[PDB]
């Protein structure tokens, strides 16, 4: 069990701040 | 500015409306910061004057 | 439960602060405290500004499946000392103490060590065992030293 | 002095059988230091247990930590629940 | 401030109105983070 | 003076019990009147051998005396231990009963209050000790040694009234106790430090 290097969770600062939640603005066919 | 910049940063409220929320030993009430935001809107509005 | 696996050795452990840190500064509002879990009272005594905390562990009604403990110390408090009251020094009991890897020998039943910590966490492994009766006990102290 | 270290880790083995009480990601989150238990958030700034006036070896076993934490009295809470409806 | 006290001691004026902000500033506990620093 | 002092606790403990329905749980007579440290072992013996908390006030089971509130404390601790043992340790109705026990025990501890060391050999020689002492319950975290990373866990939400044996999803885990840090708050910086010009 002592040979089980763990996985870092990286935050990536621009993802942490202001990410919103393109065809659904109908101007582009 | 030099009166607002000598307030302690650990400033917090205790309104008379936290009795309706039943805050336990560790519960983090949702009206704790109604004075520290107001004491930064003034301190940063008096630096964005020019 | 392992509370019936309570400690038969290790009466008292003391993480009291050294007298060097007091003698080099001082030349007090005391607040004792106990934690609701059988024993391990924790007392301290600041004054309006040094603190000189002291962590005692009366292990007569602690368990032994729960060895490690964790607390937080302030950046002026880099030095520490123990006081290890065993039950009885019947045999040549081996008492070694590795902070991270380095064993600490002594100051010279009750044995005193000399502890000097660094920033960040620490391990501070401590154990006692008998040569003849062949029984071991362990203690661990996760000391978070503030930067 | 950096800021953008990871400081949380996840082990690959799914041990999610007896773990519904810990803090899950949605696995188990494993941090790089312990937690910090804080008894009461609000300091009681007067109270000569803490203020230490300069006038006049004694011990006192106070009931709980709740003396030092600004709790409201129950008559106001009943008055406000009466004002509720 | 003495005089406005004494009337409230003496006369008991019919309203003496109550208007408060219904909050007051208190200090709250602070604590460092427990994850150590990375250099 | 003790007339309203039951009425207010009644109203508060009714209105603070909507989401969990602790007060409307079934509870028979259960005459223990014992040491509150024996409060689970006595009910364990009551399980081995062989009127709810809202209805106790409507029948007037509580007097304006010390026992008239000691019984109320006893009934709350019994119902909370029952609801802790009934659910698993991760459900929301476990943590609601734990929070309700904490809140009601804090509410009932107050308002009946209204109604050997070389360092000590130096300091007790050098200073005068006016003091203050109290009890808090500690909690636990887990402990893992990986390859040179030495991780920690979150706080287990296991209550202080659980009494179960310590289960472990891994035997390579370890367990530790977290001592709460408590003192006069270290002087926080001023607002000029928090929010200067960048």
């Amino acid at each position: 069990f002592e040979t089980m290097v763990a996985n870092p969770i990286k935050v990536s600062r621009l993802q942490s701040n202001g990410v919103l939640t393109i065809h659904y603005s109908l101007a582009n066919f | 500015i030099n009166e607002l910049e000598r307030l302690p940063a650990n400033l917090g409220t205790y309104s008379l409306d936290d009795c309706l929320e039943f805050i336990t030993k560790d519960d983090l009430s949702s009206r704790m910061d109604t004075f520290k935001i107001k004491a930064l809107v003034e301190l940063k509005s008096l630096k964005l004057l020019t | 439960l392992g509370n019936g696996y309570n400690r038969s050795l290790l009466t008292e452990d003391y993480l009291l602060n050294p007298n060097n840190f007091k003698k080099l500064i001082a030349k007090s509002m005391q607040k004792e405290m106990q934690s609701l879990s059988e024993q391990h009272t924790m007392e301290y005594k600041p004054y309006k500004n040094q603190n000189w905390v002291e962590y005692i562990f009366n292990g007569n009604e602690l368990s032994q499946n729960e060895n490690a403990f964790s607390f937080m110390l302030q950046p002026m408090q880099t030095f520490l000392t123990l006081q290890s009251h065993l039950t009885s020094s019947l045999k040549d009991t081996e008492t070694l103490l590795t902070i991270n890897k380095e064993p600490v020998k002594s100051r010279t039943i009750t044995e005193i060590f000399d502890i000097r910590l660094s920033e960040g966490l620490n391990h501070l492994m401590f154990r006692c065992e008998d040569k003849i009766s062949h029984e071991t006990e362990f203690m661990n102290f996760w000391i978070n030293v503030l930067p | 002095i950096m800021i953008d270290a990871a400081s949380s880790f996840v082990l690959p083995i799914s041990i999610t059988k007896n773990v519904d009480v810990l803090q899950r990601t949605d696995e188990i989150l494993w941090f790089r230091g312990p937690s910090v238990i804080v008894n009461e958030r609000i300091i009681n700034s007067g109270d000569p247990h803490l203020s230490l006036p300069l006038n006049r070896n004694e011990k006192e076993s106070l009931p709980g930590p709740f003396v030092l934490g600004l709790r409201p009295s129950a008559k106001f809470t009943a008055h406000r629940l009466s004002m509720l409806r | 401030k003495r005089i406005l006290k004494e009337v409230i001691l003496a006369k008991k004026v019919s309203k003496v109105p109550i208007n408060n902000v219904r909050a007051f500033p208190v200090l709250q506990t602070n604590y460092n983070g427990s994850i150590p620093v990375v250099r | 003076k003790l007339v309203d002092f039951l009425v207010n606790v009644q109203s508060i403990l009714n209105a603070a019990s909507v989401k969990c329905h602790v007060v409307d749980e079934s509870f028979p007579a259960k005459f223990f009147e014992k040491n509150p440290d024996k409060i689970y072992e006595s009910y364990c013996k009551f399980i081995k051998n062989r009127t709810t908390i809202n209805k106790r006030f409507e029948n007037g089971e509580y007097e304006p005396i010390q026992g008239g509130f000691y019984k109320l404390y006893h009934d709350i601790k019994l119902v909370c231990t029952i609801l802790i043992h009934f659910y698993p340790q991760g459900t929301r109705n476990y943590q609601l009963v734990d929070k309700f026990y904490k809140f009601s025990s804090e509410l009932l501890l107050r308002e009946c209050c209204r109604i050997a060391t070389e360092l000590d050999k130096i300091i007790s020689y050098d200073f005068i000790k006016i003091s203050m002492n109290y009890t808090v319950p500690i909690s636990q975290t887990y402990q893992i040694r990986t390859k040179d990373m030495d991780l920690f866990s979150s706080i287990i939400s296991k209550s202080n009234l659980d009494k179960r044996p310590h289960e472990l999803p891994n035997t390579n885990f370890k367990i530790n106790n977290v001592l709460p840090q408590t003192d006069i708050e270290n002087e926080a910086p001023r607002l000029g430090f928090v929010g200067a010009n960048t």
